DNA sequence: TCGGATGTATATATCTGACACGTGCCTGGAGACTAGGGAGTAATCCCCTTGGCGGTTAAAACGCGGGGGACAGCGCGTACGTGCGTTTAAGCGGTGCTAGAGCTGTCTACGACCAATTGAGCGGCCTCGGCACCGGGATTCTCGA
DNA sequence: TCGAGAATCCCGGTGCCGAGGCCGCTCAATTGGTCGTAGACAGCTCTAGCACCGCTTAAACGCACGTACGCGCTGTCCCCCGCGTTTTAACCGCCAAGGGGATTACTCCCTAGTCTCCAGGCACGTGTCAGATATATACATCCGA
């Protein structure tokens, strides 16, 4: 029983381009993309908690790993997107 | 009566059946004697893909019929 | 009367031909034999999923295409149009492969 | 007891917070994982996948198609300046290359 | 059963075709033996790493993930085969 | 043992104590009084020729009797042209806003008497919203000449610091009332002295300013939700506030009326904002963002030009969207 | 008074013309065009502004106001430039 | 009077500095450069003195390695003087000019 | 508190190889940076092999193949023989 | 009870097996660490440090010194072909560069 | 319905059954008998002219009566020069070692009759010491001409495979007795047929070989510790043995006497071995390692040239070390 | 009697001592009243670096003497 | 090829502060034991890798020609090196100051763990529309006049 | 320049298979508690980062001159591009066989965790030698002749 991000990539695509599909070969590339930047961010957040003698990865380690890894204006809009999610999560 | 349930591997058994038995009851008795889970089993009856809702009598299925077991698995 | 193009016309037509497509440019069965004889250096019986030979080919295409892009810049730098073997050697030197 | 509501819905996300949380605990990254850490990470992964599918759907429209092909992902990444910095060491299968001819090579 | 002289299967038209996706419009005749030598050094390094991943998994078949893992630890990461 | 001036309109003029307290290591409140004279020497285009014989770029300014000079010709020799007040002439009507030459001088002067120790402004928690920085006179002058405040606008500086930004806007704009809020107690303590010293040096030249108020408190409070929405133009210096307190301000700005101007260091909306079904609730839906012209020496913490942004609220972008939905 | 920060202004000049030569002499170059010195101050301004900013933000994450020798190592070693001798 | 031909003393300076390991940039002009790039972060920063030496050891190693690749791009064009298009060609092949 | 380095152990190896030479304290700090760097490369690669093969333990089989992945040609050949010679002596004692 | 004998001595090593074992358990590499895994790793680290100190002591002798300087580590690494492949992305502080002049630049 | 030959010295000659069993898809035991005749056609420099009229490079070899031809002139026409045995002539004295032309032919012939299914040799656990590979005739001929075996040496092939390496050494070297051990049961089963067929085709030509023995068993056993140390020259094909069973062999090789030759695929000692206080116990202390000249088609699993190594034990390197211990 | 134990910080106490007290007994009484561990304490007595083996009387130490506490720590 | 001159290696005095040795202590590594679960191993199943075969035709190879680009030589002018004299500011050393890194001690709130529940996501399934391919339509582009 | 001709875009048509939607059914995520320890926070200590002084002199700066190198131009010439045939073998579709990847079950042996114990390594003190420096002499390099 396998699993992938294919259900969730197809949901985001219908929000952006509501009448547009995606090839199964192109969906396999988007799974490789999400898995790449998962363990790219999570590997850097793991080193930040180890450099500072902590044992917990919090959303503050995730935030400054985004700023290290993403370039320029992607890092600005990924941080304002990630903090918007956390405030809606902890109020609701 | 009985039916001949042949597999794709060359294995033919004798499954003693009833007209009131559903396809779910057919897929429950093979595991009782062989051990194959019922999400892997299909019966070739003149090429028709059967459905677990109705019985054998609702498809003009004669006794001593040759049913070929199509073995599918849970993914690709 | 055998109408023929001037040299460089068909070559520029082939730049546009192959920078528009996405297909593999090496023949597949001669590439697969090259993979199976480099693996003869080990011993012995290796079996190579067909998806793995396609993954090696797609990576060897992208290596060589991106190496001819840097080779081309080294020939323009020397005010030439032909690429020459000393342009591949310079490009791999600065890239950190030839050393 | 109360009706089950997913962590993605109360965060307002499309990506799964509960699956991201499982992969952080499974992956040997730290001894312990905070509560808001998979919420923050799933929002960033959903943002970045919406940036590529934005640009790749625009490339699919310019070539008069209605599906996204690996060529359209390649054109989306290499034409955007900051997606080219992330994915600069990445090769995309059946993606091709950008059409680019050096101006010296053109006739006259 | 011994398989030999297979870089010559990478022909002169194939190398010329890779150069024109790279944007090269004129090619000297000595390019073709240089390109076969650069390609053999590249494939030998990736297959050496892909075969030592399938030693450790105790297999016989080199899978597509062994190639994706081998390319990833050379900085040449590759999408579309299961990474 | 002291020296004193006279107010050219009539008030309690100027007490300059003994030996010229420290403004820096090398100018030590010298060169400031002789530049104060040069602005009373205008508008009044009389003292350029009337004191042509006496004033100079002279030496010997470290003594006292030479500092008795250049004010004795102010404590006495201003009276020979002051005297003509009988019947036909009053000196000035008070309805004159200062030009950008002497308003720079008044704001530079009021800073020196008020901020006694500018290194105490550096006491903050690092990388926090309480880090301190100032905006130069040249950019606030640019900011006024881009927002074009009419007679019915309200100006609020969110995090006004010591408060020099609301003083320039209160002296160059005819609006009703201006506000500045400040949480941190060290620049809010200097803001009280800056408030007092501004009004007395602005009555000294006899120039008109608008009304203003410098307050303490947090703008992230329930009191400030209503009165952010009731103001026309907002200046905020959000360069190191962070993403959490910028996310808070984006949902206070969603209540402002039409034509709401917002000037900030970092933009609250991207410059190329595309609207789709994923960012409908965003603040960038309802505002247009342009970048102001960057000028040299714009901020106080660095030398390279930092450019600010202008936000203009018009809720028609979401009315030009929802016009292609079917 | 004046002022809360004294701003340092040019400081790339700084890296002087006889110091860009003698860096080119360890590189082994024999002759240098006159336009190299402005080109070599744009590079070293792009570099060393990417190392700082990634040295800070390791300092910010530690809440620490003083960028140490580590965080420069770890800034380098993140750009693929491991530095020995300071050091991890 | 005696006068060396041009190129003689330049080759003597190759041997002079490839033999030594000293820092080639002055230290106080470099430290002053570091502290004014750090002014772009608003807040006050301190720079432990071992961190300014780590940045200078890293910046000089970058520039020396960039002039080795620049020198190979000038020899490739049958020149002896290096030139700004050799730095630009070296940084594009290396992957930095983007 | 106190510290931990490899300076006791780098010095013992130096006295076995060149028993008459010494080492400065700035070259000793470069050898500590080297040992910590190669430790992180090998232990990081061996951690990644166990996750690929769905194992939860790092054994000496995975340290061995991480050495083959990371070290170049003849260095990888002699580091494997020095590693197996140590493990076989350890298991017999 | 029996006399304590270190794991480095029964392996025949100079590097500490017990400290390497602690750093593998501390470092979040896996859930579990085998018994011979720190023995194998400490032997490889001791081998590689003996290869550099072999070559750096030879460079220190050629320059007529009796101590090893960071220059001698730089000359040892860059003159050996396989140590240059490991440490090719590594800069050594106060290490300098190899003396190398291009043959075109030499007179006549 | 069959065909048969005659032994030119006198023994049970040759049974070649009907239709020429499969050696490959396209040569099918044809072309082999006509090359077998060409070596009896020499040394004996008589049949080159005596059958000049009849033998040819003719067509029509798929039939039977034409295969009755080219042996009827062997089952009958050899007798016209055989006949002269009376009184003054015996054909050959048995003390002749074959030249490298027909020994290649005898070893190629004995391989085809013995290994009936060469694809069964590929049944092994992968990347294990039991992987199979062969060494070509040209490299074993190089190996003999570099070790220079005297009259008092012992040869052991560790992991002899099917056993073709000890057969070439037993037919080109005058030593006492030669050994080959093999653990895996599939090439050890072909080694028994290879043993039988070698002796009968070597008596057929009337050529002399040394004595040899092909055995089963593990060379990592207690029996083989003593008899590794008692042999002068050792061949081992350790290309995919691995580091564990190479570490085992390095402490069996430490007991060999002086002038012990060891030939291997991968070297047991580095080519540039420096001795210091850290590697005194190593096996490279006591042996000199040289690389043999690489030749094309040297091994059986690949086409590129694999070069072997020569180890020579002399315990004087550790006696030229310990001669500088108190020089400074 | 008593001695004046001044620190580097400007803090001077009155430690009532005996001639038979060792330097270990001096370093044990400061922690009893201040709390500084005895691997951090030195006594300037005409510049001399004292040793924990002997007493105060074996150094010609007079009562009401000015001893300057040199504060070292456990590393650099 | 030869000669005056500057540079660089060789040799001797001399001196300091940094490396190497010794000592005391303490905390982290070793020894011994239990408990349980990860991985070894054996058995089974079926996907998928390998091999072969034949026909067709796309592509490779060598048919073979000539234009254009590489390369060498030459001449001119300018820009870079060398060197000398002046000027700036680095570097050293020293003192002084405080702030902030680093540490310790409480204590609390957050996260791991567990069990019960249940709905989202996965697998299988039919189906239709996008997309590929097609012939024949029109439009542009290169090249010799 | 303007026809001639080969390349390419453009416009309907056919068809086919892969995407996208439906449905049933887990099993993984969620809800609700408990527990204990990680980390937050306050308070303290004291190193080291910062600022400033004066002085000496090393290095930077500016200038001048000549020459060597860059660069533009010309000319030869050979090598690379191009297009039609007789040549090779890739590609495709098909069948066939069996190794080997993948799963499941049993179970044993290896590792985590515990407590106790103790000696190795770390800090501190110390002493002396190696290397930096200065000086003088000696030989290799450079450049005019
Ligand atoms: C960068 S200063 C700007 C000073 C002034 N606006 C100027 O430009 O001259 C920002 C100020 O905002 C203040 N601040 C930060 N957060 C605040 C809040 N939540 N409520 C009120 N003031 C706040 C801080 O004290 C800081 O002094
Ligand atoms: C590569 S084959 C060499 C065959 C033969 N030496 C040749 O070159 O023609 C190596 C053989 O050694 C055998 N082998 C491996 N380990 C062995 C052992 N421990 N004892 C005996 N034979 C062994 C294997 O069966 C394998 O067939």
């Amino acid at each position: 029983r396998k699993e992938s991000y294919s259900v969730y990539v197809y949901k985001v695509l219908k929000q952006v381009h509501p009448d547009t599909g995606i090839s199964s070969k192109a969906m396999g590339i988007m799974n490789s993309f999400v898995n790449d930047i998962f363990e790219r961010i999570a590997g850097e957040a793991s080193r930040l908690a180890h450099y500072n003698k902590r044992s917990t990865i919090t959303s503050r380690e995730i935030q400054t790993a985004v700023r290290l890894l993403l370039p320029g204006e992607l890092a600005k809009h990924a941080v304002s997107e990630g903090t918007k999610a956390v405030t809606k999560y902890t109020s609701a | 009566m009985q039916i001949f349930v042949k597999t794709l591997t060359g294995k033919t058994i004798t499954l003693e059946v009833e007209p009131s038995d559903t396809i779910e009851n057919v897929k429950a008795k093979i595991q009782d004697k062989e051990g194959i889970p019922p999400d892997q089993q299909r019966l070739i009856f003149a090429g028709k893909q059967l459905e677990d809702g109705r019985t054998l009598s609702d498809y003009n299925i004669q006794k001593e019929s040759t049913l070929h077991l199509v073995l599918r698995l849970r993914g690709g | 009367k055998p109408h023929r193009y001037r040299p460089g016309t068909v070559a520029l037509r082939e730049i546009r031909r192959y920078q528009k497509s996405t297909e593999l440019l090496i023949r597949k069965l001669p590439f697969q034999r090259l993979v199976r004889e480099i693996a003869q250096d080990f011993l012995t019986d290796l079996r190579f999923q067909s998806s793995a030979v396609m993954a090696l080919q797609e990576a060897s295409e992208a290596y060589l295409v991106a190496l001819f892009e840097d080779t081309n810049l080294c020939a323009i730098h020397a005010k030439r149009v032909t690429i020459m073997p000393k342009d591949i050697q310079l490009a791999r030197r600065i890239r950190g492969e030839r050393a | 007891r109360a009706k089950a509501k997913t962590r993605s819905s109360r965060a307002g996300l499309q990506f799964p917070v509960g699956r991201v949380h499982r992969l952080l605990r499974k992956g040997n990254y730290s001894e312990r994982v905070g509560a808001g850490a998979p919420v923050y990470l799933a929002a960033v992964l959903e943002y970045l996948t919406a940036e590529i599918l934005e640009l790749a759907g625009n490339a699919a429209r310019d070539n008069k198609k209605t599906r996204i092909i690996p060529r359209h992902l390649q054109l989306a990444i290499r034409n955007d300046e900051e997606l080219n910095k992330l994915l600069g060491r990445v090769t995309i299968a059946q993606g091709g290359v950008l059409p680019n001819i050096q101006a010296v090579l053109l006739p006259k | 059963k011994v398989l030999r002289d297979n870089i010559q299967g990478i022909t002169k038209p194939a190398i010329r075709r890779l150069a024109r996706r790279g944007g090269v419009k004129r090619i000297s005749g000595l390019i073709y033996e240089e390109t076969r030598g650069v390609l053999k050094v590249f494939l030998e390094n990736v297959i050496r790493d892909a075969v030592t991943y399938t030693e450790h998994a105790k297999r016989k078949t080199v899978t597509a993930m062994d190639v994706v893992y081998a390319l990833k630890r050379q900085g040449r990461t590759l999408y579309g085969f299961g990474g | 043992l002291e020296l004193r001036l006279k107010s050219p309109v009539g008030a309690e003029p100027a007490v300059y104590p003994w030996p010229l307290p420290v403004y820096d290591k090398h100018h030590d409140a010298a060169h400031e009084i002789i530049e104060t004279i040069r602005w009373v020497c205008e508008e009044i285009p009389d003292l350029k020729l009337a004191m042509e014989n006496y004033v100079l770029i002279d030496y010997d300014t470290k003594s006292f009797e030479s500092m008795q000079r250049l004010c004795d010709k102010y404590n006495r020799a201003i009276d020979s042209i002051h005297q003509l007040w009988k019947g036909t002439t009053q000196p000035m009507k008070l309805n004159t806003r200062p030009s950008t030459g002497l308003l720079r001088h008044i704001l530079q002067q009021v800073y020196n008497h008020s901020v006694t120790d500018p290194e105490k402004l550096n006491n903050y928690e690092p990388f926090s919203p309480e880090v301190y920085g100032e905006t130069s006179f040249d950019l606030v002058a640019q900011m006024i000449d881009e927002i074009k405040m009419t007679d019915d606008d309200l100006f609020v500086d969110l995090g006004s610091g010591v408060g020099q930004v609301v003083l320039q806007v209160a002296a160059a704009t005819n609006c009703k009332h201006h506000y500045g809020v400040e949480k941190a107690d060290i620049p809010a303590k200097y803001a009280e002295t800056m408030d007092r010293e501004f009004r007395k040096w602005m009555k000294w030249y006899g120039k008109k300013h608008a009304e203003y108020t410098l307050e303490r408190g947090d703008f992230l409070s329930e009191e400030w939700r209503e009165r952010i929405a009731n103001t026309s133009v907002i200046f905020v210096n959000n360069f190191a506030f962070g993403p959490e307190v910028d996310h808070q301000l984006k949902e206070r700005f969603a209540n402002m009326k039409e034509g709401g101007r917002i000037v900030s260091s970092k933009p609250f909306a991207p410059l190329n904002f595309r609207i789709n079904s994923r960012n409908l609730s965003d603040i960038g839906t309802i505002m247009r963002v342009v970048e102001l012209s960057p000028l040299k020496g714009s901020v106080s913490w660095t030398g390279k030009p930092v450019s600010y942004y202008l936000h203009t609220i018009d809720r028609t972008i979401l009315e030009n969207y929802f016009s292609s939905l079917k």
